[PDB]
């Protein structure tokens, strides 16, 4: 436990610089109104993954401000340039009218309905086409379908960069996720009944919580994965439950065909956000389990070595312990003629 | 360039004794190395005898390349060279 | 050994607020990791209050 | 193992500085010289290939072989699996992944137009084929950036570099 | 950089294969023995064009051994890196001594001494990476690097990259 | 520190034979080397110098009535299955019965519970590889005969179509290389294919 | 060989475009030597270095160890190095066998262990 104390203090000394960097970045942003989500998730920030989530949220929702602060030149293409153009374009009010960002955050944090998502009086296609026709000068889109797709992808990006969704998915995966292994053709041919990788050639729905008690199994699975033989997959039995619950929180209660179109757009953007979010959470959970198993095996090896090297010299009779005895060694090696 | 067309081949149309000996030796060696035999074997077992039987029936799948002094050559099939 | 551990650490002397935050984070990390040990200790030695 | 069409190269006494490989100096060695010879010995130019041209050629050849092996009756994974040899399969998989993840031009007509622009241009009539391949591959955006990445183009100041770069960016599918 | 080259191969055939299907068998043997190989002189041969219509000519019988020797000429696509060339890459591994990237079939190792100093290696990050304030290069990240040196092996090529100059690093 | 650690039987065995107790125990098949053959027993040596013996009930099959010396001789190594191990004395008893040397295939104790093991995938891969094993290769037959022609049934009929009634052609049969199909023109646009079974064949291509 | 940076004076370096290093007269083991890595792991030498050796073990992995760390060469007599195929026919050293399944490769036997 004292060695664990040393390792943990080193880890926190490492993450302290990252948390200070995020604090300095936020201070440079200098928001007129302090973002409640920023404070709420920074106060409860413990892992560097959550700090990275904070950084992603801040950069996404202040892409123009972050770019300006960087400016405050290597032509690196900003991945958020399209979203900045959407913010500048006349279709951004429609994105606002889909659902209020502050209301969405309040509803998600409360986990229950505090406000009802008001469905705009006109359908998404109606509003998009009307604004495109009345603002042909500024609407950078070519067709109304292109603007519709851009709005859907922007809403998906907004949902994906929400720290609360990522945190909930990560907690759910870390608590109730399972481990599944897929086989490549190299895995289909090279995993032989005598190879050590044969123990998990067709494993399925292996509990995560039990992995820490058997670190070598997970380490060997990772080693086989690194060889290009197998693929490790983490999945949740109740993923549909979380998706439906977050949709019910996000979905509007309107029943008109316009409300139906709005709900369809929201659900499609939410599915795209889930598609983007799943791999990152899977990788984070994989890294966490890897670190846990590695630490367990490290402690196990430490104990084994200590047991190996813990033996006092042989004590001859009628002498106290620790006395060095006179010894005679006889050997011949092999015994051949 | 160096090859001589079939219409303008001016060497002898007969299998010389050196060509016959070399062809028989090569075919016997190939048969001894499990090459397919292109003639029916009644009761023969010696590779040289099988090669001679193949040659008599004009069934040897080899080509003679006769080198002229200047470097040009003529390609003659063993099935079109007359054997005594 | 401490020098080798801290060779990569450019800034080591934290502030008092950062020091207390480090202590709290370390305690929480141990509680998460040693949850089974703490639970067994609490269950077996239930008579003593606030062992944790 | 495989032998080039260039042979001889016997012993001499003089030593030259244009023998070492160097992309910046455009010294590609004897086997990659500007003048080559085909199976008939006729004059031939060094044939460079941009990632677009290379991807087009490899996809065409692989799909032709796959069609031929099935009696003349699209997926990159299946196409790679068509070839024989585990190491060959892995190598072609890696090359296909590289080409797909850096394909500037995945359309035949876009690549054809790019090649026409980079070949038929009066300024490009002097450009080395390696320079043309580098320009079409790296996807540079600036004259200064292109010159820094390609030192050879610095000495060729008779090239409409900026407008050609803008033409390539236009032809590049966003 | 990819190229088209006219290459030739010497193929020796055992007499047990002297059948009607000799030519096609030679074709598949050539394909299996050339596709994917790595020669230091040429680099990597990735594909052979017109693989089913390659001329093989007439094989010559080796005197004293029976086997026929065939001279096969073919056109193939070849990739070879050059010293001082800047190419795209994908990082495959991150390590304290440096990071390994992949440029097609070639795997390139870049040492820390060829990396800008601000990109300090972060082992605590998940996954560990060489990161700076505005740059973060980890496994799977696109990087633009310049090949400095190439090492020739028996059937392998080892290249060394660098990102210490301008317009390099993360992309 | 704890007192000096004295090696036990398992530790001494592992130290001397360099073979773990897990890798050398009951229900394992090893290629032992025959060192002495006797009527009532056979003395064999393993790879790790472990001397072994088998009682006469197991060298030969229970149905066979031959002699141990006739079937097995000195220097003829055979597979054997471990029955008992004397770890202290480095002595083991073996069995040559095929119920052990052959049936013991899935010797691993991997838990194959369907909840956590995909039995269906492993089974499907198993028939895949078994069908791959069933796959073989076949080639054409070449025969030297004046009236033999390598033609199909329809090809032979068309070849005989240009010929008058009674002409005969010979082609390979579909029933195997030991069979020959003979096609002869019964009438204009009427042909009969007759299968001929070959016996005492010298070769597949031979007659 | 070590694949690590080494700092040596320019006086001790010669521009030699080809290495072709011979490892003979160095250490105790040569190429294709079946050696015992430790009390549990046994491997064979794939490539030798002036400072270490490269060993392929029975598991299928590669290791790099100094010559001192290796236990010793596993000298085995023909009465010890014995191989039996699937059908039970004895196969000796240097014989050519083909894999029954998998890649179905073939090659000459170099060493037999267990």
């Amino acid at each position: 436990d004292l060695w664990r104390i040393v390792q943990l203090d080193l880890d926190y000394h490492s993450i302290h610089d990252k948390k200070a960097a995020l604090s300095s970045i936020y201070k440079q942003l200098d928001l007129d109104v302090v973002d409640p989500t920023y404070e709420e998730f920074f106060g409860s920030a413990r892992t560097l993954s959550e700090l990275q989530d904070i950084d992603d949220y801040l950069t996404f929702n202040y892409s123009s401000q972050v770019k300006n602060l960087t400016a405050v030149m290597k032509r690196k293409y900003s991945k958020y340039a399209i979203y900045d153009r959407i913010r500048q374009d006349a279709i951004y009010p429609v994105v606002q009218s889909i659902a209020n960002i502050s209301q969405m955050r309040e509803n998600l944090a409360q986990s229950k309905r505090l406000h009802q998502v008001e469905d705009p009086i006109e359908s998404p296609m109606d509003m998009i086409a009307d604004i495109m026709s009345t603002e042909k000068d500024k609407t950078t889109f070519i067709s109304s379908e292109k603007a519709y797709q851009a709005v859907k992808q922007f809403f998906s990006e907004q949902l994906s960069y929400e720290p609360f969704i990522r945190k909930t998915i990560r907690t759910a995966f870390q608590s109730f996720g399972v481990i599944n292994i897929e086989l490549t053709e190299r895995g289909k041919l090279q995993i032989e009944p005598e190879s050590p990788y044969f123990d998990f050639k067709y494993a399925k729905n292996r509990p995560i919580s039990a992995l820490t008690a058997t670190p070598d199994l997970y380490l060997r699975m990772i080693q086989a994965e690194n060889d290009g033989l197998v693929n490790i997959k983490v999945e949740l039995p109740m993923l549909s439950t979380v998706v439906d619950h977050f949709y019910n929180i996000l979905k509007s209660d309107g029943t008109s065909e316009i409300s139906e179109k709005w709900n369809a757009l929201r659900n499609d953007a939410w599915k795209q956000s889930l598609d983007k979010l799943i791999p990152l959470v899977q990788l984070n959970v994989k890294e966490s389990i890897r670190r846990d198993c590695e630490r367990v095996l490290y402690f196990q090896v430490k104990n084994s070595f200590t047991k190996k090297i813990d033996q006092a010299p042989y004590q001859p009779p009628t002498y106290a312990k620790g006395t060095i005895p006179r010894v005679l060694t006889l050997s011949f090696g092999e015994g051949n003629r | 360039e160096l090859a001589i067309l079939k219409e303008e081949r001016t060497t002898t149309p007969y299998l010389t004794k050196y060509e016959r000996a070399r062809i028989l030796g090569t075919r016997a060696l190939q048969i001894s190395m499990n090459a397919p035999v292109l003639v029916d074997i009644e009761g023969e077992t010696d590779p040289l005898q099988i090669a001679m039987k193949e040659l008599s029936q004009r069934k040897i799948p080899l080509v003679i390349r006769r080198y002229l002094p200047d470097g040009s050559y003529e390609d003659w099939g063993c099935d079109e060279l007359i054997v005594d | 050994r401490f020098q080798a551990y801290r060779k990569s650490i450019k800034n080591y002397k934290l502030s008092d607020v950062d020091y207390s935050n480090e202590r709290d984070w370390i305690v929480e990390q141990l509680k998460l990791e040693k949850r089974d040990f703490l639970q067994h200790l609490t269950q077996a030695h239930s008579s003593v209050a606030h062992l944790e | 193992v495989s032998t080039s069409t260039v042979g001889a190269r016997r012993r001499r006494a003089k030593q030259q500085v244009d023998d070492e490989e160097n992309a910046t100096l455009l010294r590609l060695g004897p086997e990659f010289a500007l003048k080559q010879y085909d199976h008939d010995g006729n004059e031939h130019d060094l044939i460079a290939l941009s990632l677009s041209e290379s991807r087009l050629l490899i996809r065409e050849a692989l799909k032709a072989r796959s069609r031929a092996r099935n009696g003349g009756v699209i997926d990159d994974d299946e196409l790679a699996k068509v070839t024989s040899g585990a190491v060959a399969n892995g190598v072609v998989k890696k090359t296909l992944d590289y080409l797909n993840t850096f394909a500037r031009f995945k359309d035949e007509e876009t690549c054809t137009a790019v090649d026409q622009l980079l070949h038929n241009s009066s300024d490009c009539s002097v450009l080395h084929p390696f320079e043309i391949a580098q320009l079409s591959s790296l996807g540079c955006e600036d004259v200064d950036e292109a010159i820094t990445l390609i030192p050879s183009l610095a000495a060729k100041k008779e090239v409409n570099l900026q407008r050609i770069l803008d033409e390539l960016n236009r032809l590049e599918d966003p | 950089m990819f190229f088209l080259k006219d290459l030739s191969l010497i193929l020796t055939l055992h007499p047990s294969y002297f059948g009607p299907q000799m030519n096609q068998y030679l074709r598949e043997k050539l394909l299996t023995d050339v596709e994917g190989t790595c020669t230091g002189q040429f680099g990597y041969i990735v594909t052979v064009l017109d693989g089913m219509n390659i001329d093989v000519g007439k094989g010559r019988i080796i005197p004293g051994s029976g086997s026929a020797e065939f001279e096969v000429k073919y056109r193939a696509v070849v990739w070879k890196p050059f010293k001082g060339e800047v190419v795209d890459a994908i990082v495959s591994n991150v390590s304290p001594i440096g990071f390994f990237a992949d440029v097609g079939p070639l795997n390139v190792f870049v040492s820390t001494r060829l990396i800008p100093d601000n990109l300090v290696y972060n082992p605590s990050n998940s996954p560990p990476a060489y990161m700076s304030n505005d740059e973060l290069i980890t496994k799977g990240s696109k990087v633009r690097l310049k090949v400095v040196g190439t090492r020739t092996d028996v059937n392998e090529i080892y290249a060394i990259g660098s990102i210490k100059e301008d317009f390099l690093g993360a992309i | 520190r704890r007192d000096f650690h004295i090696l036990n039987e398992a530790e001494i065995f592992q130290l001397l034979t360099r073979e773990t107790v897990d890798s050398f125990r009951k229900g394992m098949v090893i290629p032992v080397y025959v060192r002495k053959v006797e009527s009532s027993y056979m003395s064999v040596s393993t790879q790790s110098l472990i001397a072994g013996n088998i009682q006469r009930q197991d060298i030969l099959e229970p149905n066979d009535r031959r002699d141990p010396r006739e079937v097995y001789s000195v220097g003829q190594t055979v597979r054997a299955c471990i029955l008992d191990v004397d770890y202290y004395n480095f002595k083991c008893q073996l069995s040559l019965l095929r119920q052990f040397t052959e049936n013991q295939v899935a010797g691993l104790n991997v838990n194959r519970n369907p909840k956590f093991w995909d039995i269906e995938s492993e089974n499907r891969d198993r028939q895949e590889e078994i069908d791959k094993q069933r796959e073989e290769s076949r080639e054409s037959r070449v025969i030297k005969h004046p009236f033999f022609h390598n033609m199909k049934s329809k090809e032979a009929e068309d070849y005989l179509a240009a010929r008058p009634v009674g002409d005969v052609v010979i082609r390979p049969s579909s029933k195997g290389s030991n069979h020959i199909t003979i096609s002869w023109k019964v009438a204009p646009q009427l042909y009969q294919h007759i299968d001929v079974l070959e016996e005492n064949k010298d070769d597949a291509n031979a007659i | 060989q070590t694949k690590r940076t080494v700092i040596v004076f320019s006086n001790y370096l010669i521009k030699s475009t080809d290495s072709t290093v011979s490892i003979n007269e160095s250490g105790r083991f040569e190429l294709h030597d079946l050696v015992q890595v430790n009390s549990d792991l046994v491997g064979i030498v794939i490539r030798a270095q002036k400072d270490s050796f490269d060993v392929l073990c029975s598991d299928g992995k590669l290791l790099s160890l100094p010559p001192v760390s290796i236990y010793s060469k596993l000298n085995l007599n023909p009465n010890q190095q014995i191989a039996i195929d699937s059908n039970g026919v004895e196969v000796k050293v240097g014989d050519t066998v083909r894999e029954f399944t998998g890649e179905r490769r073939q090659g000459t036997i170099l060493h037999v262990y267990r």
